[PDB]
Parts: structure tokens; C-alpha cells; sequence
């Protein structure tokens, strides 16, 4: 949900060690970059996503 | 039917392995196996207290 | 998580560190000496007096 000026916080999942795409939101496209680090975990009990 | 329950297994994770202590009461399987196409499975039969990676 | 530092040998003063993991929020650790002592094995032989 859109507000007029607010600022909307969207959860990703993503493999990449710098990741960067564009963000389709519902006309226009921004860019998202940014650098993601390891996990804490070995072995989980969800598969991936 | 009341069936026993044994004690759980102590699990020690490490990148891409899963280690198991398991100090059985009386005798109990402990079958493995992969969700993959090839499974691998491990039918086996452990009476003693046994570490498994 | 396994974090070595290392601390001076020295009683009163606090010693502050913290730990940064790296995509996570840093966690502060604090060890403050008071009473550091040195206790020899002690074996008696003998006493005397007058």
C-alpha cells in the first residue's frame, strides 16, 4: 500500500554477494544495489527461496 | 500401541555436513536418506552410543 | 561464533571490545579484572622456634 509521500520497506531474498536490480513498481523501475554478507547458519530447516 | 521414544540426538552442524551423537536405550533404526534424485539411503541398526557425520 | 582477543594483566581497569559480525549488529563485550592471584603448591618440611 502507497501513501503520498511515505517511504514503503519490501522484504527480497537473493544469492548474489553484490546484488543489483531493477524494481518494477507498477509503472516505473528503480534500482536497488547494495552488498549482502554470509548468513550465521550451516544447515537450516527451510528449504530456499 | 504405547512404543518407546529415544533420546534425542545431539546435532552439530558445519558447512554442508550434520554430525549426530546418539545414545540409544534399547536398539533403534536411524535411516537417512536424501531429498535428490539419487537418495542414498541408510537403513541401519545402531545398539551402542555412535557418533554419525 | 569463536573470537579471541587478548587482555593485559593488569587488576582495576575495564577492559572493552566489541564483535563484528559482518552483516549483523555489533556485540559489545566488557571484562573488568578485579583480583588476580598466584597460588604456589606449597610443601611443608619443617618449623622451628625457640
Amino acid at each position: 500500500e502507497l501513501t503520498e509521500q511515505g517511504s514503503a520497506t519490501i522484504h527480497f531474498s537473493t544469492a548474489n554477494i553484490h546484488p543489483e536490480f531493477r524494481l518494477q513498481i507498477c509503472t516505473s523501475y528503480v534500482t536497488c544495489k547494495g552488498d549482502c554478507h554470509p548468513p550465521k547458519d550451516h544447515i537450516v530447516t527451510h528449504p530456499q527461496y | 500401541c504405547t512404543v518407546p521414544l529415544a533420546p534425542e540426538p545431539m546435532i552439530t552442524f558445519g558447512f554442508r555436513s550434520v554430525s549426530l551423537k546418539l545414545h540409544p536405550k534399547n536398539p533403534t533404526y536411524l535411516i537417512t536418506r536424501q531429498l535428490a534424485d539419487e537418495p542414498h539411503y541408510t537403513h541401519e541398526l545402531i545398539s551402542e552410543p555412535a557418533v554419525r557425520n | 561464533y569463536e573470537h579471541a582477543t587478548t587482555m593485559p594483566s593488569q587488576a582495576g581497569i575495564s577492559y572493552n571490545t566489541i564483535v563484528n559480525r559482518a552483516g549483523y549488529a555489533p556485540l559489545p563485550i566488557s571484562i573488568t579484572p578485579t583480583k588476580i592471584k598466584l597460588i604456589p603448591t606449597v610443601n611443608l618440611e619443617y618449623v622451628t622456634c625457640h
